[PDB]
C-alpha cells in the first residue's frame, strides 16, 4: 500500500525555443519551487515530494535524472513486486504538453526511452531468462477507456459501446466483454497500443486540438504456474500490473464551451478528487501500520465514488505498490497549468518544507 | 456632476436594496411611481439629486440601478410590489436556476450569457451620466450567487472601469448563526476578489444586529426588515455628503484617502450611535459627546468583536443634523484621554469629521425614533482579524476530509482554488497583525 | 421557470401520488374539473412548476402513471381527482409483476419503458427549464421496485444533471405483507444509490405509531400514511412556487444534505401534530415545532437518533415568523444535543423560511434529517437477505425470468459498504494514540 510520487521536469520543445521561453520550476533533493512571471518578488512557493527529477538542461553530469535512474527508482522495484505475485498500478498524470508521454513512453530510438519499454522489456527478458522445463509465465494485455463514467473498447473494432462493470465475489471487481490479446514481445504491445491512442476519443479545445477527454488503462496481466511432478501445477500467484493515462484537471474559464465540453471536464474533474482522495489515506494507512501499528480495524475507503478507483480495487491497496508522475511545463506560458499540476501533486501524504 | 451607480445581487443584495430605495424616495420627496410634485409645484430647486436618480422630459425620475439575480421569485417582487412603476423594465433576471450555494455556478458556469447583459445595461447607465464617481455593489457572502457573481462582475468592471472606485456592503457569516452548511466555503472563495478588486468593502454581522435590537431597540423578535433599514441608513449616512449642503462635506476620494493606509486594510467597521426606540428617545439627551462615546461601545458594533483586542488606525465620523465643530472637537478630546480606546503610534492625527444639515429621515413604520442628530462612525481597526480567523477554522474542520467539494469541482473548478483562497486570507490576516505593531 | 416532472409506478406509489395531487391542488385552488377557483394571485404566480395549460385555461398535472396491472388505474381514475389527469399518460399493461422484482425489470417492463420513455420525452420537451424529475414506488417487489429503478436508469442515462427525487417506503419487521420483501429491498437499494441524487425513506411502522401515539387515532388507513408523505412532499418543494425571506431551491439541498455521494437516504418528519384533541392546550410557536420537530416519536423511518448522530439537518418553516428564533432554536438545538451531532462539520442545520403557510396552519414546518442511525433500517433487511439467501429459498422464480445468483452478492455487497460508510463517522471522538 506504499505511495511514492514523483515529479519531473521536461526539456524545451521546438515551439518554446523558437520563442523567447525560460524556466522557472527550481529543484533541490526533493524540494520543488515554482515562481511567478508575471508577479516576482513576492516568494516562490514551495512543496516537497517522494521524489523530484530534473531532465531539463541536457546530461549535465551534475543532478540530470535521466530516464533510466527513474526505471530503476520506480518500475524496477515494482515489477520485482509485481514477479513476487502481488499487484502494482502506475498513473500517469499532466496537461498536455506537460511531456508525461516523455516520461511514459519517451523517444523512439531506444536510447533514451520511457518507463513502458524498460519495463516490458524487461519484463520479457526475465520471463525467457527463468523459463526451464517447470515453471510456465503467461502475460495478457486489455485496453479500456473511461468517459463520462462509462467503460469504452479500444482494441474491439466494434461500435464504440459501453461495456457493463461487475463484482466476481472471489475475483472483485471487472469488465464484461473487454477484449483480451495475448502477448509475446514488446512489438505485438506497441501496436497495440498504437491501435488504441488511434482509437481514442478526443475533441479540440481551446488549449488544443487534440486535447484528451477520457481516461485510459491498460491492464497487464501475469500469470505463474509450477509444474512440481506430484498431481498439480498449482496456479500460485496471479499479479496483475496496471497502466493508467490520466486527463488533466479542467477549469470552465479555460475550456469555455457549452455542452458535452463542460460535461466531460467535471466528470474528469470529479474523477481525479476522488482518485487523489483515495489515495491520500492509501498512503495514510500505509504509513501508520508500518510506523504506527494501530490497525485501526479498517477504517473504510470511499472505494465505490467512482468508475476509475472502483475497476482497480485489486491493485490499489490491501497489498500492493502504488506510484505516479506528474509532468510540468517550464515555460511561463503554462505557469497556471504547472501550478495546477503540483496542487494535485501535494496529494498522497504531503509533507513538511521550510 | 455626483453620480453614483448601485448593483444589487442576490436576495440579500435585492432586499437590503429595496430598503434603501425606500429611503432614498422618502428622503427625496420622489413617491414611488417615481413622479415628484415638488419640482412641479414649486417650479424650481433641484430636489431630483443625481447621486441616484435620472430625470427624463415628463418628470419622472428612474432610479440607477440594476437588481441582478438568478432566482425569479425575489426580483417578481419588486417587479409586482410597491414600487414597480419606479425601475426601468430592464431588472436583469436569469431564466435559470439558482447558485445552488455554489460559487462554481455562480461564476462560470451560469453566471456566463448573462454577465453581457448586466454589462451592457451598466454600460448604458454610466453613458447616461457626466461625472461618475464610484459604484455601490451590495453582496452578501455565504451564497454562492453573492461571490460568484460579484467576482464576475467586480472583475469586468475594473477591467472596463478601472479608474472609479467600487465599494461594497456585504453581509459576513456570524460566529455561531448560520442558515447553510456551505458558508465557510463561500466566503473562503469570496476573499480572493472581494481584496484586490474592491476599493473600501463594509462588513456587517446579523447576530450583532441582533443583539442591537434587542438590547436598545427592544425588539425581541426581530427579522430581516429592520437590519436590512439600519445598513439603508448607514449607506444613507455615507452618501449624505454628496448630496445635501453641510459644513464639513466628504467625498468618496476624501473617504478613501483618510480611511485607506495601505491597499490591502481597506475593510473598516460601520457603526450608528443613536440607535433607539421611542419610549427611550425621553429620557435621554443625546448630545455630540453621548452619541461619539456611544459610537465606541463594543456592544454597539455591528460585528461581533471586540475593539479592546486592537489598537485604532483610522476613524471617520460622519454627523448629520444639529451639529457643530465646537462640540465635535471636544468630543474627540474626550476619547482621545481614554485609556481603554488604543490608538497607533504612526496615526496621531487620528480622527476625521464631517458635519452635514440634512437630519435623519424616518421611515414610516420603522423603529428607530426621530432625533435630532445622528453620527456614522466607520473605524480602520485590527480588532476585525478575530471575525475571520475564527470562519478560517470553521474552513478547517471541513477540508481535513473534503466534504462538499464534489459538487463545486462538478461546476469546473480545481480543488487547488480553495488552498489559492486560504493562502490568501492567510496572507491578509498576517499583513493586518504587520500593521499594528509598534514601530521602533 | 423550474418545473419538474412526476411520475409514479405501483400501487402505493399511484395512491401516494393521487392524494398529493389532492393536496396540491388544494393549496393551488385548482378543482377537480381542472380549473381555478382559488383565492390569491401568487396560487398562479408558478402554477407552471407542476401544471401545464390547456386552451380552456384548464391545467393539467404534469404526471405519468405507470402500473402492469389495470385495477390501480381504474381505481384512481374511478376516484375524486381521477379526470384532472391526462389520458394518453395512462400507460399499463396487462400482466401484474406478481411481487418479482425480475418480472417488473426485465421482461414486462422491458416492453412499457419504451412507451413510458416516449412519454417522459413529450412531456420534458415542452418545458421551458427542466429542474428534476419526482417518482414515487414502494420497495415491496411489485411494479415499484423493478420498473422504478429502470425508469430511474433510463431517465439518468438521458438527463444526467438534472436533479432526480423519489420518495420510497422501505420494508419494515414488525408490518409485513409479502414474504419475499428483503430480495426487492436489496436489488432496488441497488439501483437508487447507484442513480438517484435524494432518496426520502419511509416506514410503515413509523406512521402507525405517529397515528397511534402523537394523532391519536384509533383505527388509521392507508389514507393517513399517504396525507402525512404528501404533507412533507408538498413542504420540500415549497420554495419553487411561493416566495419567502430565505429560498430553498431543491439544488440547493442537494448541495446542503449530501457530503459525499452516496449518503443521499433522508429521514422526513412534519410539524405540528395535535391530534384534535390537544389542539386548544398547545402554543403553536418557533420554539414548540422545533422541540416536536427533533423528537424521535415524529420521525417516519422507524429509526432512533439517539442510536447514531446527525450528519445534516434541515428545517424549512412556512409562514411569518422572526429569523432570529429560529437561528436560536437551531443552536441550541446544536448546543444542548452536541453528543448527537458531528463534530467536523461547524454547523448542520440548513434553514429555510417561506410566507405562504399551509391553508389552515398559521406556520408549519417540514424536517430532513442525515443521520447514521439509518444504519439501523438497511441491517435488518440485511440479516432477512440472509436468512433467505443461505438456502435459495425463492429464488427459483426470479431465476426463471434471467436474473443470475451473483446479482444479489453484488446488491448485498453494496448494501453493506453503504452501512459501513454511515457508521464511518458515528463513534463521537476519534483520537488519542
Ligand atoms: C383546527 C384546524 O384548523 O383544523 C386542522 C387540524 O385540526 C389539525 C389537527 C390537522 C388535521 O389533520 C389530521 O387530522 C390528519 C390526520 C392524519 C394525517 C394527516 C392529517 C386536518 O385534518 C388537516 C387540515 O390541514 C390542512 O388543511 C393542511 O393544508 C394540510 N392538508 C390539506 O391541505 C388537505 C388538502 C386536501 C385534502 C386533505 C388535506 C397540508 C399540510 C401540509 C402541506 C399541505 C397541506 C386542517 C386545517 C385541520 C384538519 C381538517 C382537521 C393536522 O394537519 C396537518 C397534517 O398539518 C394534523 O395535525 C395538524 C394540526 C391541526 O391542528
Ligand atoms: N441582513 C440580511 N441578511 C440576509 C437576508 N437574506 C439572506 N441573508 C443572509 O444571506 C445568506 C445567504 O447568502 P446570499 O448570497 O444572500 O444567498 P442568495 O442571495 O439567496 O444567493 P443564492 O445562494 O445563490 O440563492 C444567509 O446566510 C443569510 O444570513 C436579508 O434579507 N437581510
Ligand atoms: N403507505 C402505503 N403503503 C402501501 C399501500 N399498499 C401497499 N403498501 C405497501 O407496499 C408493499 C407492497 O408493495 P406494492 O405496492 O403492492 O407492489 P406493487 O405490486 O408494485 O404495487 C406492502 O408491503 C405495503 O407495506 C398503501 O396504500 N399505502
Ligand atoms: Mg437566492
Amino acid at each position: 500500500a506504499s505511495v511514492k510520487v514523483a515529479v519531473r521536469v521536461r526539456p524545451f520543445n521546438s515551439r518554446e525555443m523558437s520563442r523567447d521561453s525560460k524556466c522557472i520550476i527550481q529543484m533541490s533533493g526533493s524540494t520543488t519551487t515554482i515562481v511567478n512571471p508575471k508577479q516576482p518578488k513576492e516568494t516562490p512557493k514551495s512543496f516537497s515530494f517522494d521524489y523530484s527529477y530534473w531532465s531539463h538542461t541536457s546530461p549535465e553530469d551534475i543532478n540530470y535524472a535521466s530516464q533510466k535512474q527513474v526505471y530503476r527508482d520506480i518500475g524496477e522495484e515494482m515489477l520485482q513486486h509485481a514477479f513476487e505475485g502481488y499487484n502494482v498500478c502506475i498513473f500517469a498524470y499532466g496537461q498536455t504538453g506537460a511531456g508525461k508521454s516523455y516520461t511514459m513512453m519517451g523517444k523512439q530510438e531506444k536510447d533514451q526511452q520511457g518507463i513502458i519499454p524498460q519495463l516490458c522489456e524487461d519484463l520479457f527478458s526475465r520471463i525467457n531468462d527463468t523459463t526451464n522445463d517447470n515453471m510456465s509465465y503467461s502475460v495478457e494485455v486489455s485496453y479500456m477507456e473511461i468517459y463520462c463514467e462509462r467503460v469504452r473498447d479500444l482494441l474491439n473494432p466494434k461500435n464504440k459501446g459501453n461495456l457493463r462493470v461487475r463484482e466476481h465475489p472471489l475475483l472483485g471487481p471487472y469488465v464484461e466483454d473487454l477484449s483480451k490479446l495475448a502477448v509475446t514481445s514488446y512489438n505485438d504491445i506497441q501496436d497495440l497500443m498504437d491501435s488504441g491512442n488511434k482509437a481514442r476519443t478526443v475533441a479540440a479545445t481551446n488549449m488544443n486540438e487534440t486535447s484528451s477527454r477520457s481516461h485510459a488503462v491498460f491492464n497487464i496481466i501475469f500469470t505463474q504456474k509450477r509444474h512440481d511432478a506430484e498431481t498439480n501445477i498449482t496456479t500460485e500467484k496471479v499479479s496483475k500490473i496496471s497502466l493508467v493515462d490520466l486527463a488533466g484537471s479542467e477549469r470552465a474559464d479555460s475550456t469555455g464551451a457549452k455542452g458535452t465540453r463542460l460535461k466531460e471536464g467535471a466528470n474528469i474533474n470529479k474523477s481525479l478528487t476522488t482518485l487523489g482522495k483515495v489515495i491520500s489515506a492509501l498512503a495514510e494507512m500505509d504509513s501508520g501500520p508500518n510506523k504506527n501499528k494501530k490497525k485501526k480495524k479498517t477504517d473504510f475507503i470511499p472505494y465505490r465514488d467512482s468508475v476509475l478507483t472502483w475497476l482497480l480495487r485489486e491493485n490499489l491497496g490491501g497489498n500492493s505498490r502504488t506510484a505516479m508522475v506528474a509532468a510540468l511545463s517550464p515555460a511561463d506560458i503554462n505557469y497556471d497549468e504547472t501550478l495546477s499540476t503540483l496542487r494535485y501533486a501535494d496529494r498522497a501524504k504531503q509533507i513538511r518544507c521550510n | 456632476m455626483r453620480e453614483c451607480i448601485s448593483i444589487h445581487v442576490g436576495q440579500a443584495g435585492v432586499q437590503i436594496g429595496n430598503a434603501c430605495w425606500e429611503l432614498y424616495c422618502l428622503e427625496h420627496g420622489i413617491q414611488p411611481d417615481g413622479q415628484m410634485p415638488s419640482d412641479k409645484t414649486i417650479g424650481g430647486g433641484d430636489d431630483s439629486f443625481n447621486t441616484f436618480f435620472s430625470e427624463t422630459g415628463a418628470g419622472k425620475h428612474v432610479p440607477r440601478a440594476v437588481f441582478v439575480d438568478l432566482e425569479p421569485t425575489v426580483i417578481d417582487e419588486v417587479r409586482t410590489g410597491t414600487y414597480r412603476q419606479l425601475f426601468h423594465p430592464e431588472q436583469l433576471i436569469t431564466g435559470k436556476e439558482d447558485a445552488a450555494n455554489n460559487y462554481a455556478r455562480g461564476h462560470y458556469t451560469i453566471g456566463k450569457e448573462i454577465i453581457d447583459l448586466v454589462l451592457d445595461r451598466i454600460r448604458k447607465l454610466a453613458d447616461q451620466c457626466t461625472g461618475l464617481q464610484g459604484f455601490l455593489v451590495f453582496h452578501s457572502f455565504g451564497g454562492g450567487t453573492g461571490s460568484g457573481f460579484t467576482s464576475l462582475l467586480m472583475e469586468r468592471l475594473s477591467v472596463d472601469y478601472g479608474k472609479k472606485s467600487k465599494l461594497e456592503f456585504s453581509i459576513y457569516p456570524a460566529p455561531q448563526v448560520s442558515t447553510a452548511v456551505v458558508e465557510p466555503y463561500n466566503s473562503i472563495l469570496t476573499t480572493h476578489t472581494t481584496l484586490e478588486h474592491s476599493d473600501c468593502a463594509f462588513m456587517v454581522d446579523n447576530e450583532a444586529i441582533y443583539d442591537i435590537c434587542r438590547r436598545n431597540l427592544d425588539i425581541e423578535r426581530p427579522t430581516y426588515t429592520n437590519l436590512n433599514r439600519l445598513i439603508s441608513q448607514i449607506v444613507s449616512s455615507i452618501t449624505a455628503s454628496l448630496r445635501f449642503d453641510g459644513a464639513l462635506n466628504v467625498d468618496l476620494t476624501e473617504f478613501q484617502t483618510n480611511l485607506v493606509p495601505y491597499p490591502r486594510i481597506h475593510f473598516p467597521l460601520a457603526t450608528y450611535a443613536p440607535v433607539i426606540s421611542a419610549e427611550k428617545a425621553y429620557h435621554e439627551q443625546l448630545s455630540v459627546a453621548e452619541i461619539t462615546n456611544a459610537c465606541f461601545e463594543p456592544a454597539n458594533q455591528m460585528v461581533k468583536c471586540d475593539p479592546r483586542h486592537g489598537k485604532y488606525m483610522a476613524c471617520c465620523l460622519l454627523y448629520r443634523g444639529d451639529v457643530v465643530p465646537k462640540d465635535v472637537n471636544a468630543a474627540i478630546a474626550t476619547i482621545k484621554t481614554k485609556r481603554s480606546i488604543q490608538f497607533v503610534d504612526w496615526c496621531p492625527t487620528g480622527f476625521k469629521v464631517g458635519i452635514n444639515y440634512q437630519p435623519p429621515t424616518v421611515v414610516p413604520g420603522g423603529d428607530l425614533a426621530k432625533v435630532q442628530r445622528a453620527v456614522c462612525m466607520l473605524s480602520n481597526t485590527t480588532a476585525i482579524a478575530e471575525a475571520w480567523a475564527r470562519l478560517d477554522h470553521k474552513f478547517d474542520l471541513m477540508y481535513a476530509k473534503r466534504a462538499f467539494v464534489h459538487w463545486y469541482v462538478g461546476e469546473g473548478m480545481e480543488e487547488g482554488e480553495f488552498s489559492e483562497a486560504r493562502e490568501d486570507m492567510a496572507a491578509l490576516e498576517k499583513d493586518y497583525e504587520e500593521v499594528g505593531v509598534d514601530s521602533v | 421557470m423550474r418545473e419538474i416532472v412526476h411520475i409514479q409506478a405501483g400501487q402505493c406509489g399511484n395512491q401516494i401520488g393521487a392524494k398529493f395531487w389532492e393536496v396540491i391542488s388544494d393549496e393551488h385552488g385548482i378543482d377537480p374539473t381542472g380549473s381555478y377557483h382559488g383565492d390569491s394571485d401568487l396560487q398562479l404566480e408558478r402554477i407552471n412548476v407542476y401544471y401545464n395549460e390547456a386552451t380552456g385555461n384548464k391545467y393539467v398535472p404534469r404526471a405519468i402513471l405507470v402500473d402492469l396491472e389495470p385495477g390501480t388505474m381504474d381505481s384512481v381514475r374511478s376516484g375524486p381527482f381521477g379526470q384532472i389527469f391526462r389520458p394518453d399518460n395512462f400507460v399499463f399493461g396487462q400482466s401484474g409483476a406478481g411481487n418479482n422484482w425480475a418480472k417488473g425489470h426485465y421482461t414486462e417492463g422491458a416492453e412499457l419503458v419504451d412507451s413510458v420513455l416516449d412519454v417522459v420525452r413529450k412531456e420534458s420537451e415542452s418545458c421551458d427549464c427542466l429542474q428534476g424529475f419526482q417518482l414515487t414506488h414502494s420497495l415491496g417487489g411489485g411494479t415499484g421496485s423493478g420498473m422504478g429503478t429502470l425508469l430511474i436508469s433510463k431517465i439518468r442515462e438521458e438527463y444526467p444533471d438534472r436533479i432526480m427525487n423519489t420518495f420510497s417506503v422501505m420494508p419494515s419487521p414488525k408490518v409485513s405483507d409479502t414474504v419475499v420483501e428483503p430480495y426487492n429491498a436489496t436489488l432496488s437499494v441497488h439501483q437508487l444509490v447507484e442513480n438517484t441524487d435524494e432518496t426520502y425513506c419511509i416506514d410503515n411502522e413509523a406512521l402507525y405509531d405517529i397515528c397511534f401515539r402523537t394523532l391519536k387515532l384509533t383505527t388509521p388507513t392507508y389514507g393517513d400514511l399517504n396525507h402525512l408523505v404528501s404533507a412533507t412532499m408538498s413542504g420540500v418543494t415549497t420554495c419553487l412556487r411561493f416566495p419567502g425571506q430565505l429560498n430553498a431551491d431543491l439544488r440547493k439541498l442537494a448541495v446542503n444534505m449530501v457530503p459525499f455521494p452516496r449518503l443521499h437516504f433522508f429521514m422526513p418528519g412534519f410539524a405540528p401534530l395535535t391530534s384534535r384533541g390537544s389542539q386548544q392546550y398547545r402554543a403553536l410557536t418557533v420554539p414548540e415545532l422545533t422541540q416536536q420537530m427533533f423528537d424521535s416519536k415524529n420521525m417516519m423511518a422507524a429509526c432512533d437518533p439517539r442510536h447514531g448522530r446527525y450528519l445534516t439537518v434541515a428545517a424549512i418553516f412556512r409562514g411569518r415568523m422572526s429569523m432570529k428564533e429560529v437561528d436560536e432554536q437551531m443552536l441550541n438545538v446544536q448546543n444542548k444535543n452536541s453528543s448527537y451531532f458531528v463534530e467536523w462539520i461547524p454547523n448542520n442545520v440548513k434553514t429555510a423560511v417561506c410566507d405562504i403557510p399551509p391553508r389552515g396552519l398559521k406556520m408549519s414546518a417540514t424536517f430532513i434529517g442525515n443521520s447514521t442511525a439509518i444504519q439501523e433500517l438497511f441491517k435488518r433487511i440485511s440479516e432477512q437477505f440472509t436468512a433467505m439467501f443461505r438456502r435459495k429459498a425463492f429464488l427459483h422464480w426470479y431465476t426463471g425470468e434471467g436474473m443470475d445468483e451473483m446479482e444479489f452478492t453484488e446488491a448485498e455487497s453494496n448494501m453493506n459498504d453503504l452501512v459501513s460508510e454511515y457508521q464511518q463517522y458515528q463513534d463521537a471522538t476519534a483520537d488519542e494514540q
